[PDB]
Order: structure tokens, then C-alpha cells, then sequence
């Protein structure tokens, strides 16, 4: 299990330890988006900072499933609960949960 | 699990493929049976029905008065691998000195063997075709002299990295298989795997490959079978300068461990463009010739 | 003991008197997959009487210079029933067909038709005519829907192959002095034992008139065809939202 | 995709924000083949 | 070894670490109609994976001053997946239930709530007030939909019965310092083997807050309540086109 | 005809009910046992929680010191045959000279036993039920007088021809059932069946009846089930002139072979109509009776 | 935290089917990867220089 840079938005290089966590914050329950990412290996995006998808790269074609563990990192005190939906292709960028 | 009638008497999850036909030993041809003179009434077997679809299956034996004929004639000649094992020109590319279409010593060609008409029709007449491969290149000057000049034939997956120049460094060939030959030596020679995604290839794929609102920009996405983009195929003239001997490579494909499925009509108008079933409109020739009446010959 | 035939899939039915016989497709007859062919875990749900049964889908009317129609396959049920709801909302889709073409006339009509089954079959187009431009037919043309499309080049059947070879591919006539259907049987054809229902049409049915339709003044002249189609063997698997193309 | 089901419940005292750690892998039925050249990688010239 | 669950059904899952346990209403688990039972003889389809899978209809907000919401089942799976698309197009249905009621909250917050599944919950009106006007509920209040209706009269459960006796109903409690989740598994109850979904709504799940939620200045307000349900040995039978209502 | 082995290890067509629980005779009481005092870890069986839904298992001899009481008290009274087999007052019919309510001499009562208060609680107290019953006619004039009359009490079930006037065609009762009784002797009284299309009534219905856009003026179908209009009740002074006894019919309903599902809370304001339970908004009445603290008493 | 890997298969996630896999881990050996020869090196004789 390695690290999947979700939150490929900062650039610079005072920034760059930035990209291995995404947050969550206090929301008004309305089901909003927290992070999407694409599940493809090989693609260019998160799963580059992976040894899946550095050496998925030194191969062509690719079989099986995969698995995404998250973490939470918040408080002990802290409660809250997620929905983490796959959306097989086809799908567009769900607009609502 | 099941408790029901309606799910222990049901024909639902049946993986066995029912088939009504069984592949006989055929080495020689049919031989012909002994057939006298028939006055009867009921047995019909000139008459047959089209509308049904299926193939007359009405012998001589019962047409006219036959003799025996021991047929000791082989079926081992329209084999797919008596048909298709043998080479043809599915490429040919161009490393001039001067020109425009490939001036910086190096040629990349995108592999499809739908650019000669002749071997293009062949494997067309099927639409699933599962091979091994044995391709063979006979690069030479286009005066067809051979010269002392080393070359490298560097397959290029799809993802791996195009070389964009002659001394790039894509040619390093750590994992991407190459093949270095000097133009005296024999013609080089490898034998390719089925190397698809799928089951076969297809030279036929009706539907886009992508989903989206498909529109008159992106429309030429039609046809595309991704599963059968193999890859890139590159040359250079091995180097850090320019060369001195103009070259043209060939490649011819030979088939081994051929494999087909459900045939097809073969074509008769001239083809146009790559994987494409295009043809002219205002030209459409007749598959024969052509007579002045019907009664005459 | 031959000319009649009931098919019954579902909850639906076909009584025929002038039958020729029914053609089951390359010796197959359709099932679901093997455990060895399968490569995704996903369980498929098997909906056996709701979508396996039989869909009529329109009516064309054969003229004398009737040059041809066809349909894609399964782009004629993605909007009819609960097949073209499942197919929506699933992302694969496996099933054979038994299509049925009706062509009632009288003892006084004289024609015939071709009704063959050519997989994967591609269009093309005239290309300017001249062969120079590089053009590629739309959407409404490719996918034309349940509604068909009316062939412009029937000797090339707008491929550039001929009409005269297409007795190798499933087919069967429907000559007005024999009979006035056509039961052909297809299993699933392709390289995948799942595929996409939205984006690849496996096969095209023709249907083609060799023969023109001729009558007599007084007569019938409204002669309607009519195509009737059944899913076997069903399977989808892959549930997400729903798109139409 | 990631949706928040509730809510992200906090009491006082505590910090009003966290951060989640994913962690990609693969299963007992994966497999790769047809090797090749990695391509999301590069190297800029005069190397030493 | 109790307090944490997890419940797969389908291609959905739910993973809990504040759980009481699960009920099974009525000690009866969900089942599929017999043949002693059953009265149709058309044969029943059973998506048994593209239905039975956890849906997840809206979020409603606790705040201090929250009188109560109910919805009614299956008017909430109507515009809701492959399970309101067989229902449109069928005339019957046959399904268990198994929601869950989920609200996560601190150690500094306190509360709880009434999780109560009650059969045949009719809805009644205050008949002008006086009792004098025979009055009638309107269609966006007795089938409210995926959005609920809100209580206007706990006290009576807008039906005229007590909510003090609704414990003799299958039921959890939500209490924020033990727990965060409510399981309730629902068999088919009702006197007719299959039953009409457009028409007939079999139960309503009453979500009321007995003890008032309070917490410090500081702490996280908005504390949200969101309902999962999951069908379970669903069938339908009876094909014919759709229909909203 | 199951090949895939997702569907032999399928859990799809099990018709047969899983239950939990078992039902166990209990004709007394339960015994009590003796118990000691305990002073142990871990063992703590006053503690419970109600967040699981369940009841407290709690006995007494866990939280209190106890001895052997040999309970020999019944349960047979708490039964529904012992409950529902009481007769009560369902309908109340009256057949004046003068008036407007029926001033012809008869009189129609849509049959529902949801018109009386204090029998409607009881049945009310269960959503489903499956009876047969034992109606009773009791007949007499306003002041109490029993008169020398004679009378026909005819069902009309669904469907029949409801009687219009006293000398209608429908009386000649040839399928309906009917019965003519004397004021002077006892009172009538049938058996009646189950006669449901169901397999049980049912007080309430959550859902409209029939299809359709449902509006402002097609309301009141909320809540009807006509699963439970078993028909109509008429009655008339037999004869072809008016009467000259003014009479009062009273209905008493008895149920036998009891059974019934899912109880329901009971309830607590006062009914106002027939087949609604609506209540009335500003006289929310509370369950019970108040105090001045909850410290007092 | 324990720093070892999930054990979960999605025979415990989601609702599967038999799928006997058939797919070969023979391409993923160190013989089959590092056996595949690269440029290591590059040596050049000129005439002036
Ligand atoms: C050292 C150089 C080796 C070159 C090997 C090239 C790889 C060839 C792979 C097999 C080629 C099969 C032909 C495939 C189909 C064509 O692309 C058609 N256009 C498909 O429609
Ligand atoms: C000779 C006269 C015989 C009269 C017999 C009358 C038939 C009675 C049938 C059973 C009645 C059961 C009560 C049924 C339910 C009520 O209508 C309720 N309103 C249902 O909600």
C-alpha cells in the first residue's frame, strides 16, 4: 500500500508535502463533494505516485482489481462518516450524491 | 438455496454451449456411391426449399446414374494455414536524404496491414482472426541496391514513449524489444505473439470506441477498434549525423496458428483509405462483366 | 408439421401458418457465460421474462422501388421496455436475439426478400463521389435507431461488399408464393463475453427486396414489413447511473 | 469519488479540520504483461 | 465482537463501529413467495443485484427545535434506480426492506431518537381544528416521496395514536452516547402475497427526537440524519408499459 | 438446467420463512424460582440497552433475594377469542314515520363497524384480522315497546341491486340471503364467514385504491379498501301500505376463530368520523391526567 | 497503522461470481524483466579531437 496523491493541485516546491493529504472540514449536510479521482493506473494523475503505477508503466496491459485504503487522521474526539462510490464508465462526473 | 419450482426447473445459468453440429473427419474428398434408375413416387430429392435458408443437400447419386469413384483428392490445401501462411506486403516505409515526409533520418509507421489492397482482402473475408506472427524486413536503396549501413527496428507499444528524434532517447531499448541488421545481411526475421487485450482482432468494429455526444467534429472515432492498435514500429539510420544512402524498408507478414471466425462477403469496389469501408459513388463497378444479351453469350 | 410454428419466450406468443422453418445461427444456440470465460466478478442479474420476450418495433412499407432498409442491433432497444432501462443503467450487456420479419401478401403478389444477419457491419460512404474526400457517415446514419435506415447502394450495401455473397451469413428469403416469415436465431457474436450495448452494434440485420414486388391493379398496394425481436439469454452487469449514448 | 454522508462532527477544543491518507494497492488477481518503456518519465540531456 | 457491523448486500456496503445490533422485525427474515401462497401464475422476475443494494434518499437537519419526518416505502424507490424502473413498468411487487438510520455526532452532544417502523400508517388532519370539517390530506403529504413530510403533530403522530406506545412496533433508539446507527431489517407484511408499489405504501419509518438535541457554543451545529435502505427478496411481476402514479 | 455456479450456491427462491423464535405453551404463569445474593464480577444482569430495540430479559430472582412461588394463574383470558368474543353495538338503524332520514318505510347501513367508539378501539388495536362473526338484531320502538311487526333484514352484497323503495323488485330475495323475523319473539342472529378476497381485513390502508392523477376532488379514496366493503344491510316493514309502529334496528357483532397481526399503538383522542382517523388540531387532549410538579404527587 | 497491507477481497465487498482465472504471473520474474538489453555505454574512436 502506497501513497495516492489525491490532491494534485499545489505546483510549487514549498507545497509539494501538501499533495499527499486531502481534507475534510465542518459542512451544512447537503452531500457535497469532498475528492475525485480516476481509477486508472497507468493514466497520468494520482496513481504515478504509486509502485503500482510506476511499474504498471513498464507494462503494457494490466488485469485484476485494485484497492484504495484511506485513512483518517482527524482527532479521537472527532466523528463523521464518508460515502466512497466507484462509478464504472459510462458515468460522468457525478453532479450529486 | 432454492426452494421454488419456478427456479429448480429453470434453464437459467446453462454455460454449455448447445450445438447442433459435430466437426467430422474430412481427409479426402467424397466418394461417389453407385446410383441406378429411381421410378418412384414421394421421394423427391431434386426439390428442395431456399426460403428455409439451408444449402441443398441433394447428391449426384440422386440426380443422374453414377459410377464409383474412389476421391483420393486432399482438403489440406484450403486450410487456414495453407492460406493465410504466406508473406505479403502489409508496409513499406521511406528514409530519404531530402524531402519532407521523413527528413530527419528516422521513420515511425503505425502498424496496420490495411494498406495493400491485396493482403487486405484476404483477411477481410473473415471478421475475427486470432494469429501468431512472423514479420520480415528487406530494407534496401530504391534503386534496389544494398549498401554497408546499420539500422535499428524498435517496436513501439502503445504508452511507451515515441521517438521524436534520431538521437533521442527513446532508443536506448531497455524494455522495448529492437533488432539491429546491417542492409548485407539477410533480411531480418521475428516471430510476434497474439499480443491483444481481446480474444482476437477485429478488422471490423461497428460502434465507437469512446462514450460522448458523438458529433460531426469527433466522427472519425467510428470504426476504431482499440484493441487492435498494436503499437508503433520505428526506424533509424544508427547515428549522430546524417547518413549517405537513401534506404526503403519493406515488411511482409506471414500468419502461423491461425485461428478464424464467422466469414464475410469480400469486397469488389477499389478500396480508398485505411481502416476505412469507404468507396467511390458515382464508380460503382459490377463484381463481373458484363454482356450484350442474355440468350447469346 | 412444418409450415406452422408457435414461438413462445416470455409472455409473448407467434402463431404462424406459411413458416419456412427457424435457423439457429452457426450450429449455437444462445446460453450465458462460463465461469472460464468470464473475467469480471461482478454478479450479472439474469432478468429471464421482462426483457426475453418479444419487442415489435415499427412498419415499412415495401414499394416497387423499395431499394432496402436496416437496423442495428442492440441499438433498436435502448429506449423500448425494461431491456432498454437495464442497458441504460448497466455498463455490459450479453444476449443472443430471434429476430422475425412478417411480410403478409396475397396469392396474387409476387416478390421475395433477404433477410440476412451480417455482423459488425460497417458503413461507409461514397466519399464525395470521387474518392478524394475523407468523409465518414453521422450518427443518425450509423445508429439510426429502431426507426432503420434506407440503403442508398444496395448492391454494395453501403460497405462496398456485395449483396450477392451475403448467403454465407445467416439469412433466409421470404418469397409471398412460399411464405411470409422469417425466424432466424443468433447467439452472441464477439470477441468479448460481455460488451457494451450503448457505443457497439454486434450485428445488422438487411433486409433487402432481390425480387420487386409486383400486383395487379385492384389489389392491395400497401404492403408493410415488419420486424419482431426477442432477447435470449440475457445478462448485464455494471451498475451505475444512467446515460443514453 | 468521495462524498460527505453527514457530516464532520467536532466538539470544541478540537480542530474544525482534518486531512485523510489514501493508500492504492492491488489484489491477489492482479496481473501485468507485455512489458515495455515506462513513458511518464523523462530525462533532460547531458547526463554527467 | 457487537458494536461494529458490517452489511453487504449487493454491490453496497455499509461499515459501522457504533452499532446497538440488528433487528429482524417480527422475527421473520425476508423470503420469496411460495407456491401455496402465490395466486399469479405469470412468472415473477428477480433482479436479485441491481435492486437489492443500499440506496441513500436525502439528509435531513437536527436542529434544537425538530418535531419529526416520516417516509413512506416504496414511494421513496419510485424515481430512484433499477428498482423504480421495474416498478413503473411492473404492476406488482413483492419486497423486504432493511433501512438504516445513520447520525453521527460527538461525546459533547446528547440526544436521541425514536427509529419506529409503523404498518399501515394512515394519515390523518386536524379537520379544521374545531373537528367539524371532514378533510382530507393532500398527495404531497401522504406520499411525500424521498424528501419526507415533516410532523406538524408529534404528540399523535399526525394519526391520532400516541407515540409513547409506538415501542411495541419494531424500533431502535439512536442515543448519541452509545450509538450512531439503527439497523431495522423489514419482512413483506401485508395481507395480499403481492401488492401494487404506485398505489400502496406497506409501512412508514418515524424518525422523532424524544430528548431534544443540546451542545455547548463552539461545537459543530449542524448535525445531519440520513436514511439508507436497502431492498431485500424483491420480485415483480405483471408487464405492461410505465406509469408514474 | 443450473450450470454457473452462481446460481446453484444461490440463496434466490427460498420460500420457506426463517424464523427466529418459537412458540411455546404457557398455560400457567411463569415459576418462580429461589434465589441468593450475589456478589460476583462481570455478571451483571440488571444493566440492559434499550438502544438495542429488545425488551429487558431481567427476572426477579436477579435483582432481588426470592423464594418458589408455583404460579397456577391461567392465561386463558388474555386470548382473542376471550377478547373479540364479546358482542358490541357496530351499527344502529331506525326506521321512522315521520321524518327525512328514511320517511319510505326502509332503511340502508353500509356495513362498517368503524361507527361506534368503543368497539372500533379494540379492533383498531390490530391492523390485520381474520374473522367469522355472529351478528345479532335487536329490534324495538324508540320507547322500548315491542309491537306485533313483521320484518325482512336482506344482505346486499357488492354487486346486487340495492332496494329503492319498500315495493321493490330486489326483495324477492332468490340468491341475496334474508330473514323475516316478529318483533315479539327473540332476537335474530346468523353466523357470518369470511368474506374477504383477501386473507384478512384490514382497518387501514395506506394508499389510494385506484390509479390515477390523484386531486384535489378524487381525496377522499384515501384510506379505502375495498377489500372491506363487504356489501350493504337493508331492512323494511314487510307489507304494502305504510306501518304504524315507529322501530329502532340495533346491530351486535360477535366474533369467533379469531386471528390477528401486527398490533398497533391505541388510541387516545376522539374519533369524528367513519373510516378516518382524524382528529381535532387545537384540543390535542393528552393521554393521561397532570400534576402540579414531578416532585409531589 | 500496523503498517501491514489490507487482507479484504471483494468476496467480502461486494456480491461475486466464479471467475476461474487463468492469467500467468510469468512476465512479472526478474528473468523476464531485466533480460532485455539496454544501452549500458557508449564509446567513441574519432580520427581529430
Ligand atoms: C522488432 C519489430 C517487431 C515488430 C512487431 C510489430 C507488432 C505486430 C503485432 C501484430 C499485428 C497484427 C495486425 C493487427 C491489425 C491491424 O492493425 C489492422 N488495422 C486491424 O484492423
Ligand atoms: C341477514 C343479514 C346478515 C348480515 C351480514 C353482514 C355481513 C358482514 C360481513 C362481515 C363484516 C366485518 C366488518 C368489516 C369491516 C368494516 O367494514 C370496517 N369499516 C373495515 O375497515
Amino acid at each position: 500500500e502506497t501513497i495516492l496523491e489525491v490532491n494534485n493541485v499545489p505546483t510549487n516546491a514549498t507545497s509539494l508535502m501538501e499533495r499527499l493529504r486531502f481534507p475534510v472540514s465542518a459542512q451544512a449536510g447537503k452531500g457535497e463533494l469532498c475528492a475525485v479521482f480516476r481509477a486508472d493506473p497507468g493514466r497520468d494523475g494520482p496513481w504515478q505516485s504509486t509502485m503500482l503505477g510506476q511499474l504498471c508503466g513498464y507494462y503494457t496491459q494490466w488485469s485484476g482489481s485494485l484497492e484504495v485504503t484511506f485513512m483518517f487522521t482527524g482527532s479521537f474526539m472527532a466523528t463523521g462518516k464518508m460515502l466512497i462510490a466507484y462509478t464504472p464508465p459510462g458515468g460522468p462526473l457525478p453532479k450529486d450524491r | 438455496g432454492d426452494r421454488v419450482a419456478d427456479v429448480i426447473e429453470s434453464s437459467i445459468g446453462d454455460s454449455v454451449s448447445r450445438a447442433l453440429t459435430q466437426a467430422l473427419p474430412a481427409p479426402t474428398g467424397q466418394n461417389t456411391q453407385v446410383s441406378s434408375h429411381r421410378l418412384d413416387t414421394g421421394e423427391v430429392p431434386a426439390l428442395q426449399a431456399a426460403e428455409i435458408g439451408a444449402s441443398s443437400n441433394t447428391s449426384d447419386e440422386s440426380m443422374i446414374e453414377t459410377r464409383c469413384v474412389l476421391n483420393s483428392h486432399s482438403t489440406a490445401e484450403t486450410t487456414l494455414d495453407s492460406f493465410f501462411s504466406r508473406a505479403g506486403l502489409v508496409g513499406e516505409i521511406d528514409l530519404p536524404l531530402e524531402g519532407t515526409t521523413n527528413p530527419n533520418g528516422y521513420a515511425n509507421w503505425d502498424i496496420d496491414i490495411t494498406g495493400y489492397a491485396q493482403m487486405r482482402r484476404k483477411v477481410e473475408l473473415f471478421t475475427y482472426m486470432r494469429f501468431d506472427a512472423e514479420f520480415t524486413f528487406v530494407a534496401c536503396t530504391p534503386t534496389g541496391q544494398v549498401v554497408p549501413q546499420l539500422l535499428q527496428y524498435m517496436f513501439v507499444p502503445p504508452g511507451a514513449p515515441k521517438p521524436e528524434s534520431r538521437e533521442s532517447l527513446a532508443w536506448q531499448t531497455a524494455t522495448n524489444p529492437s533488432v539491429f541488421v546491417k542492409l548485407t545481411d539477410p533480411p531480418a526475421q521475428v516471430s510476434v505473439p497474439f499480443m491483444s487485450p481481446a480474444s482476437a482482432y477485429q478488422w471490423f468494429y461497428d460502434g465507437y470506441p469512446t462514450f460522448g455526444e458523438h458529433k460531426q467534429e469527433k466522427d472519425l472515432e467510428y470504426g476504431a477498434c482499440p484493441n487492435n492498435m498494436m503499437g508503433t514500429f520505428s526506424v533509424r539510420t544508427v547515428g549522430s549525423s546524417k547518413s549517405k544512402y537513401p534506404l526503403v524498408v519493406r515488411i511482409y507478414m506471414r500468419m502461423k496458428h491461425v485461428r478464424a471466425w464467422i466469414p464475410r462477403p469480400m469486397r469488389n469496389q477499389n478500396y480508398l483509405f485505411k481502416a476505412n469501408p469507404n468507396y467511390a459513388g458515382n464508380s460503382i463497378k459490377p463484381t463481373g462483366t458484363s454482356r450484350s444479351a442474355i440468350t447469346t453469350l | 408439421s412444418d409450415r406452422v410454428a408457435q414461438l413462445t419466450i416470455g409472455n409473448s406468443t407467434i402463431t404462424t401458418q406459411e413458416a419456412a422453418n427457424i435457423i439457429v445461427g452457426y450450429g449455437e444456440w444462445p446460453s450465458y457465460c462460463s465461469d472460464d470465460d468470464a473475467t469480471a466478478v461482478d454478479k450479472p442479474t439474469r432478468p429471464d421474462v421482462s426483457v426475453n420476450r418479444f419487442y415489435t418495433l415499427d412498419t415499412k412499407l415495401w414499394e416497387k422501388s423499395s431499394k432496402g432498409w436496416y437496423w442495428k442491433f442492440p441499438d433498436v432497444l435502448t429506449e423500448t421496455g425494461v431491456f432498454g432501462q437495464n442497458a441504460q443503467f448497466h455498463y455490459l450487456y450479453r444476449s443472443g436475439f430471434c429476430i422475425h420479419v412478417q411480410c403478409n401478401a396475397s396469392k396474387f403478389h409476387q416478390g421475395a426478400l433477404l433477410v440476412a444477419i451480417l455482423p459488425e457491419y460497417v458503413i461507409g460512404t461514397v466519399a464525395g463521389g470521387t474518392g478524394t474526400e475523407d468523409s465518414h457517415p453521422p450518427y443518425k446514419q450509423t445508429q439510426p435507431g429502431a426507426d432503420g435506415f434506407e440503403l442508398q447502394h444496395p448492391y454494395v450495401l453501403d460497405a462496398g461488399i456485395p449483396i450477392s455473397q451475403l448467403t454465407v451469413c445467416h439469412h433466409q428469403r421470404i418469397n409471398l408464393r412460399t411464405n411470409n416469415c422469417a425466424t432466424i436465431i443468433v447467439p452472441y457474436m464477439n470477441t468479448l463475453p460481455f460488451d457494451s450495448a450503448l457505443n457497439h452494434c454486434n450485428f445488422g440485420l438487411l433486409v433487402v427486396p432481390i425480387s420487386p414486388l409486383d400486383f395487379d391493379q385492384g389489389a392491395t398496394p400497401v404492403i408493410p414489413i415488419t420486424i419482431t425481436l426477442a432477447p435470449m439469454c440475457s445478462e448485464f452487469a455494471g451498475l451505475r447511473q444512467a446515460v443514453t449514448q | 469519488s468521495i462524498w460527505y454522508q453527514t457530516n464532520y462532527v467536532v466538539p470544541i477544543g478540537a480542530p474544525n479540520t482534518a486531512y485523510i491518507i489514501a493508500l492504492a494497492a492491488a489484489q491477489k488477481n492482479f496481473t501485468m504483461k507485455l512489458c515495455k518503456d515506462t513513458s511518464h518519465i523523462l530525462q533532460t540531456a547531458s547526463i554527467q
